[PDB]
């Protein structure tokens, strides 16, 4: 799951840049 | 779900936004 | 807001390597 | 809420799992 | 130089946008 | 110097915000 | 893919560094 | 400082690159 | 080099996860 | 070297842990 | 340079070539 | 290296006198 990771981390760098204020629930399932 | 739905395909900043609250 | 911003950055980096499944709020 | 809590200074692996449901 | 502008200030996802290419 | 590193997340957010776009440094 | 988006964030990096005054550019 | 941290992120990533083989080390 | 690239996230996880210490290289 | 190592599975946590100096 | 350097690692007297 | 190196750029001929 290396990779689901590598991801997650730059999904995330990103729900950040982006939900700005409202932001955001993450289900990782 | 999000993960299910962003992690082998890239989501652009709009996608991201639903899962807003 | 330069710097918050590079840093909220670097932040859901770092929750992300961390909550993984039971997802998280705030 | 999490911003207001980790940019100026740097925040370790624990803090961050709070957050989780 | 926008190494001098971005900086300087943040830029919303609207202003980065400003040095891109 | 800020700039040397500032130089190097702007080289990054431009590289995310800027996807694909690129920029001169 | 989500892997190569994550190795150019990485070369923005190394020339930033070779050159100096003299500088570079990234496409 | 989240700065300087943020700065040496970056050298590591820097000399991993100049000295090649003969590594470096960063210490 | 996903190695030389794991080997710089890998230089910055060791750098976030490992910290002042440095790494082995 | 490490490179060979965590750079294979993902390391919980735990794993990466091993190439600190 | 993503590539030369994305696929094998590049030198000096190499990356020296590549300023500017 | 910070020295020579995040106040002040360093040069390679000069990071290089910093190499094994
Ligand atoms: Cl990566
Ligand atoms: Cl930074
Ligand atoms: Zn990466
Ligand atoms: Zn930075």
């Amino acid at each position: 799951f290396v990779n689901q990771h590598l991801c997650g981390s730059h999904l995330v760098e990103a729900l950040y840049l982006v939900c700005g204020e409202r932001g955001f629930y993450f289900t990782k399932p | 779900g999000i993960v299910e739905q962003c992690c082998t395909s890239i989501c652009s900043l709009y996608q991201l936004e639903n899962y807003c609250n």
